[PDB]
């Protein structure tokens, strides 16, 4: 009654002002674990009041900060779970056909989830091995730690290059090419203008991307666009890792601040001077790379294609929470 | 470590927004139609102060009733704002009298004053003073708080400069000084006597008033009746420093950004700011205050605009614009750089150049506002033109074909305003 | 062709120590290029200083004398008609190992009109990149009260300050401020009354900038004996690079020392952190020293000092215990017991 | 003579055939103070080259016709030794000193190019006071009626290519983009501009603060953000360090990125380059020949501990930052000269016949 509010509280505040926590994945660890917590130890009776409490709160989770959106898939999700277990022991009306047994159930099935949500980088990497070969080159936009677990677990078996370019808004690759570089990938830095020349001399684009829409046409840390289209230009595969709980039903032109407009003080800083009230910098870290430009979603559970993640959608999140 | 108060000293102690500090303090201005005690509060608990001992001494029945309408005062904050409030001080010294006779705070509390514009997450600077204290006995009492900035920055007005001599090596605060009106400078020759380490004086530094202090700061304050601000608190203590030294200390911040709405120019230039993120994640769109009124929804060219604003035809909207809820722009408009708050009303061809509403306001046709603030419920007439800063408040009226001058605040209070309200600039009365 | 570097030299007195003191700033205008070096000398001791100058053996020089007495501004202004490019003035009384490549190239580099060298009251404004300047006068004009002009403060909003800093007045000037030098006489020297004047004078695009290149690897001396002897302390190492070449045995107590030729070392003497290089009588008992000896010495039957110098045609010998003391030129004090009190010269 | 300025750390495998010079080590340590080998005008001018003083490509030609304005002002002919070739026999190795100090670009060889061919057309009868002057006359009719003719003539044509509301695109640092806005603004029309720039060598700056010192609007954005404003956007103004002869457009890094972006948002690209930028080399990708500037700049001041503190105690680790990309010769539309609208293709067929 009070921890459990005390803890939304404290949840929607550090997900409404900045990063935290850090690691997407930690992101939906916790969404799960204050999820489990609402679904244990709250006051619900009926599964259909139960949906509308999960729908009531996550609409505030999802609408604090709506750029982020781990946290409102991982709400759809426990949705979805919502409704599969409400179909299991009903042998669509929401009335209390069952009880506290389907507590402990929907508690099982969160488990299983934050179980196999766990073991996400490890399966990513394990199976990294099938898309590189010796000498050859990969870009990676960005510092994605999925990417990190792939290209630097794949470096157990075979040597190659990553030319891993930076993230210029603020400058944040730089931690993932030292990240590479101390496990020794004979790795490379450089300033993301400098894209369409060394293109030609690239064999694959590993980029890492924040979300996935459910055209594919994903929705990752800015200028991937213009990498994804230089790649698309030369016919260099795109494969575009990333894990199951970063999808997202949503859908390309269903949202205003699609992007993320960040405080300007780090394209033009505020040392400038008086050209600071004429000029209206511009700060979008988050672009939107179009769907055929992408070639290949290494989800945990193995390739597909980009005309394919519409299947992925309609098993996962249900076709009536588009909306939440 | 104990909890960190913060002491905010809620209504700027001198009449610098006359006439309008009559109708409500200066601490209930909108600036994105939100008032800017709600800024501070949210500065405030985003940093992580425990409590905050909001002080007041003007119209303390509306700051009292406006925050505890807050999302503060709601129990469910975890930075429980208690609010405490006399018609007996006047200055900030007399605060910290307060603050030390009736013993409230216990260590390292923040004195910002009631307005300041920041989101300065100080905990890396506060960890720095306390580490700077706890390594020499209580000899650091106060870690002032400065932005980086270029002397030419339009957020930069011209009583705020403040050309601070500071050691280089731990940075120490050594003299301080308003430029208000020098073209030389005054520096007490002192300051080179023992550290010939170097003295990096600077005139890029833009006074952000977050300083922070300790017990002994209020105490020496006691120790003075004549100590009135932390001007010349910190002006008396560096220069009677050679007994009971008590030197202050200073950090500069690069990447954050805070101000502090002195004069009606400043309070431009920061709404601007605010209005251009140059304060995320305080911004608009975020309603960091949890309301459902100003709840904007973001869009492209900074171009924000709430819910139900029902803009017409031809009403091409240019950049940096607010809309509020409520409003209704009119046909072959053009807005651009304005905060049109909730409630408003528009005509015909009526620019709007960085103007500023609040709310009721009701402009009808033909007029072209400019730079020019307008109050709550300060209706207009068609077929006026305003000019620059040319400010008019409290349900003030202009008349049909009746410009004004360049700089003319009109309201109705007879003599604090330069004119009083009526069907135009004439007949007064 | 570009350059003529002068040397000023205004009041032996001038070539002391282990080595001549005008073969340092000679040596670092021979090691940089510089194929040709004027000298200036007045009649303070003699006009005819040119003529013992001239015993050195990097001749490429040209000594002038002048007149009785003046100050140094006013000898560039003497020597004006033999200068036709951009001026690199020194002093005379210059040790250091600065790689000049470092202060012409700063002043080369940002189209400048004057370098200086600096070392780490003469308050001394750099600004905040390090390399240029913006406030520089001594406390002898200024009171109590630093000013400061408040545009140099909007233009370049981080004054950074120096207290301490020891010039070594080398120089580098176009050829404009020279002119101007030699237009006006109300300038009668040239680091008191052009550094703080061009300075304070930024502006009249023509602007005028002005670099002062601080460093930390060694400074210059003066008549300051205290100076002079911490001077020959620090080159009797420095100069390794810059004896080197000596006949002498050396069958005594003495190691890393100044030991040139024309001297023979005997036997039985230990002065170690000492210079004694040629025309040395070191075959009689020495005490533990640790201190210059100038030349023309005469000392034997078993001696002693702590940290002291004898000047030219010096004679203690016989039980020397002093400590201390500088020993005139000419003297010879042999009976008697000397405090740390000087000798009467 | 003048030695040759080592490499810096370690350059990238694809990138072993190019110079990686520094910034800290410069080129004037190892040489006489009075320059012996070289001439006091080149020393200061490579120098000041190396530090990084002067960039915008034609202020560099610029600087480097009147540091040989000075040059020529101050030849001797050696006995029995005609001007007309011992002065090229001594410009040798001033040119190799400035290769040196910073690569020259294509402005610096048209240049020299220029002048090898003009120098050899004074007659052997012809004295060194009469043969100087004309020398330095000419080059004035050079830098005078092809950087300040030709910027004339170009604002001219772009001034009646560019419409009302149109928000054109420029690209950093350039004196001819930058002319054309502040000359294509006070003549009646009205328009917005967008900046973007790219880091480290952020010269976009020099367009805003050039910009907004006219009235015009702005706006600025990291080179990555460019594939958000283009929604917007109707013209790409870029600028172009030099042209080549299959058609390309050599210019600053970001340049191929943007020109493929504006294609692929279809709004039509520009460029602008003066009739002395039209050389005949030709290179199909920029590998070959690139200008590696010091690494160790990259390194943002990012948070409290720079990422990249320690650069090269990594073994593998390896930075580099390119300064020239070339964009296909297939999305470039426009090459605006003072000779016409000439298209992309149709270079070496007009600018070098």
């Amino acid at each position: 009654g009070s921890e459990l509010s005390e803890r939304i509280e404290s949840f929607v505040e550090t997900l409404k002002r900045g990063g935290g926590p850090r690691s997407s994945e930690e992101m939906a660890r916790e969404t799960l674990g204050l999820l489990r917590q609402i679904i244990t130890d709250h006051r619900w009776s009926n599964a259909g009041e139960l949906m509308e409490l999960i729908r009531r709160e996550g609409r505030r989770m999802t609408a604090a900060q709506p750029s982020e959106t781990t946290v409102g898939n991982m709400v759809r999700r426990v949705l979805k779970i919502i409704r599969e277990e409400y179909g299991r022991l009903h042998g669509n009306e929401d009335f209390s056909f069952h009880y506290a047994q389907l507590q402990s159930n929907i508690i099982e099935a969160i488990n299983e989830l934050l179980v196999e949500l766990e073991g996400t980088m490890e399966n990513i990497a394990a199976q990294a091995l099938e898309h590189i070969h010796s000498n050859e080159v990969i870009m990676t936009i960005g510092f994605s730690r999925t990417v990190e677990a792939f290209l630097k677990e794949a470096a157990r078996k075979r040597k190659f290059h990553v030319i891993v370019a930076e993230c210029a808004p603020f400058c944040q690759g730089h931690e993932m090419a030292v990240n590479l570089s101390k496990a020794g990938i004979e790795t490379t830095v450089m300033t993301d203008a400098a894209i369409f020349a060394v293109m030609s001399r690239v064999n694959k684009v590993i980029i890492g991307t924040k979300t996935i829409l459910a055209n594919g046409a994903l929705r990752a840390v800015t200028g991937t666009h213009t990498l994804a289209l230089a790649a698309k230009h030369h016919s260099t595969p795109l494969i575009v890792c990333a894990p199951m709980f970063k999808l997202s039903p949503q859908f390309p032109n269903e949202e205003d601040s699609f992007h993320k407009f960040v405080a300007p003080e780090e394209v033009l800083p505020f040392t400038e001077g008086d050209i600071l009230e004429k000029v209206s910098v511009h700060c979008p870290v988050f672009d939107y790379v179009p769907p055929e430009l992408i070639t290949l979603f290494i989800s945990n559970i193995g390739g597909n294609a980009p005309s394919y993640i519409y299947r992925l959608m309609s098993e996962l999140y249900h076709p009536d929470d588009h909306v939440l | 470590p104990p909890p960190l108060q913060a002491v905010l000293v809620a209504d700027s102690f001198d009449r610098r927004f006359f006439p309008i500090s009559k109708d409500q303090p200066r601490v209930l201005l909108p600036l994105a139609n939100v008032a800017l005690i709600d800024y501070t509060l949210e500065f405030l608990t985003a940093t992580g102060v425990q409590e905050t001992f909001v002080f007041c001494c003007w119209k303390a029945a509306q700051i009292k009733e406006h925050l505890l309408k807050s999302k503060w005062c709601r129990p469910t904050s975890l930075n429980v704002v208690r609010i405490i409030t006399s018609e007996l001080y006047r200055s900030l010294g007399d605060v910290l009298r307060d603050v030390d006779a009736k013993a409230l705070v216990r260590s390292d509390f923040l004195l910002v004053y009631g307005d300041v514009i920041s989101n300065i997450n100080i905990t890396r600077a506060l960890e720095e003073h306390r580490l700077r204290r706890k390594l020499e006995k209580n000899v650091s009492v106060m870690t002032m708080i400065f932005k980086e900035s270029s002397p030419s920055h339009p957020t930069r007005c011209h009583e705020d400069n403040v050309v601070v001599a500071v050691d280089s090596t731990t940075n120490r605060v050594l003299h301080f000084q308003k430029t208000q009106g020098l073209r030389r400078f005054a520096f007490p020759l002192s300051l080179f006597q023992g550290s010939s380490d170097g003295v990096e004086v600077r005139y890029d530094l833009l006074d952000c008033h977050i300083s922070i202090c300790s017990p002994q700061v209020a105490q020496l304050f006691t120790d003075n009746f004549d100590y009135q601000t932390r001007d010349d608190f910190v002006r008396g203590l560096l220069v009677n420093e050679e007994i009971l030294g008590n030197q202050i200390h200073m950090h500069v911040t690069a990447k954050e950004y805070g101000a502090r709405v002195s004069n009606l120019h400043m309070y431009s230039a920061v709404c601007a700011d605010v209005i251009r993120r140059w304060v995320y994640p305080l911004t608009p769109e975020a309603n960091f205050t949890d309301s459902t009124t100003q709840s904007c929804t973001h869009s492209r060219h900074n171009i924000y605009r709430g819910p139900e604003v029902s803009l017409g035809h031809g009403s091409i909207l240019e950049e940096n614009v607010l809309l509020g809820s409520g409003t209704v722009i009119g046909s072959n408009c053009f807005i651009t750089n304005s905060v049109i708050g909730p409630g408003c009303h528009i005509g015909d061809n009526v620019v709007l150049d960085q103007t500023y509403l609040w709310q009721g306001v009701r402009v009808a046709a033909g007029a072209q506002i400019h730079q020019s603030l307008l109050c709550d419920n300060a209706e207009v007439k068609e077929r006026v033109t305003l000019k620059p800063r040319s400010v008019l408040t409290s349900q003030v009226v202009v008349g049909p074909n009746i410009t004004l001058p360049e700089g003319s605040v009109i309201s109705l209070h007879p003599p604090d305003a330069e004119e009083d309200e009526d069907d135009g600039e004439f007949s007064d009365d | 062709m570009e350059f003529q570097a002068v040397v000023m030299a205004v009041g032996p007195l001038l070539p002391v120590g282990n080595k001549p003191l005008i073969w340092y700033p000679l040596n670092l205008l021979e090691r940089v290029g510089f194929e040709e070096v004027i000298v200036v000398t007045t009649r303070d001791v003699q006009k005819a200083l040119c003529a013992e100058f001239k015993m050195k053996m990097k001749p490429d020089i040209v000594c002038i004398p002048d007149d009785a007495d003046m100050g140094t501004a006013d000898s560039l202004r003497y020597i004006y008609p033999k200068l036709k490019t951009d001026v690199l003035v020194l002093s005379c009384d210059l040790i250091t190992d600065v790689a000049l490549h470092e202060v012409v190239d700063l002043f080369r580099a940002y189209d400048a009109s004057l370098a200086m060298l600096m070392r780490k009251r003469d308050f001394i404004g750099v600004d905040s990149t390090g390399k240029r300047l913006l406030f520089m006068a001594n406390e002898a004009d200024l009171d109590e009260e630093l000013v400061i002009k408040g545009s140099i403060l909007q233009k370049h909003p981080r004054i950074r300050f120096h207290t301490g800093l020891v010039d070594a007045h080398l120089y580098c000037l176009k050829k404009y401020i020279v002119d101007f030098l030699m237009e006006n006489g109300s300038i009668t020297s040239i680091r008191s009354e052009l550094i703080p004047y061009l300075v304070r004078k930024q502006f009249s695009l023509k602007s005028l900038d002005i670099y002062s290149f601080i460093k930390e690897a060694n400074t210059l001396n003066l008549a300051p004996y205290d100076a002079c002897w911490n001077a020959c302390r620090g080159d009797r190492w420095e100069d390794l690079s810059r004896s080197s070449a000596q006949i002498v045995s050396k069958h005594l107590v003495g190691v890393d020392s100044l030991i040139g030729p024309e001297t023979q070392i005997g036997e039985k003497s230990s002065i170690k952190r000492s210079v004694i290089g040629s025309s040395c009588l070191i075959k009689d008992r020495v005490t533990i020293t640790n201190c210059l000896l100038m030349n023309s010495v005469t000392v034997e039957e078993g001696s002693n000092i702590q940290g002291s110098v004898i000047c030219n045609n010096a004679v203690i010998e016989k039980g020397a215990d002093i400590k201390d003391c500088l020993i005139g030129s000419g003297q010879r004090i042999e009976a008697k017991a000397k405090r740390v009190n000087e000798v009467i010269v | 003579q003048v030695p040759t300025r080592k490499d810096y750390g370690s350059k990238v495998s694809l990138f072993s055939h190019l110079p990686q010079y520094s910034r800290q080590n410069s080129l004037t340590q190892f040489m006489s103070i009075p320059s012996s080998v070289i001439h006091p005008a080149m020393v200061r001018l490579g120098l000041q080259y190396s530090q990084g003083l002067v960039s915008g490509s034609n202020a560099r030609c610029i600087a480097l016709l009147r540091a040989l304005q000075q040059v020529i002002q101050d030849y001797t002919t050696p006995p029995n030794e005609e001007l007309s070739r011992d002065l090229v026999n001594k410009l040798k190795p001033y040119m190799s000193f400035l290769t040196q100090c910073r690569p020259l670009s294509a402005s610096m060889h048209n240049a020299i190019k220029f002048l090898n061919k003009e120098i050899t057309s004074v007659g052997s009868s012809k004295r060194e006071e009469e043969a100087k002057s004309e020398l330095r006359a000419a080059i004035d009719r050079y830098v005078q009626e092809k950087i300040v003719l030709a910027a004339q003539a170009i604002s001219r044509f772009a001034y009646q290519k560019i419409s009302n509301g149109d928000v054109i695109l420029v690209y950093g640092c350039s004196s001819l983009v930058s002319r054309i806005l502040q000359e294509a603004w006070t003549e009646g029309r009205r328009f917005r501009v967008v900046v973007v720039d790219s880091r480290p060598w952020l010269e976009g700056r020099h367009t805003l603060r050039s910009l907004v010192h006219a009235g015009v609007p702005a706006s600025y954005l990291l080179i990555p953000a460019a594939s958000y404003v283009l929604p917007e956007v109707s013209k790409v103004l870029l600028g172009a360090h030099a042209l080549l002869a299959n058609g390309s457009v050599m210019s600053r890094v970001g340049t191929a990125q943007l020109a493929l972006v504006a294609r692929a948002h279809n709004v039509p690209v520009l460029v602008c380059c003066e009739t002395y930028k039209f050389c005949e080399r030709v290179q199909t990708d920029a590998f070959v020949s690139n200008e590696l500037d010091d690494p160790d700049d990259l390194q943002c001041k990012r948070g409290e501990h720079v990422a990249l503190a320690n650069w090269q105690n990594h073994a593998s680790l390896r930075l580099l930052n390119l300064v020239y990309d070339v964009t296909p010769p297939e999305l470039v539309d426009l090459v605006i000269t003072e000779l016409g609208m000439i298209p992309c293709s149709s270079v070496p067929v007009v600018l070098r016949v």
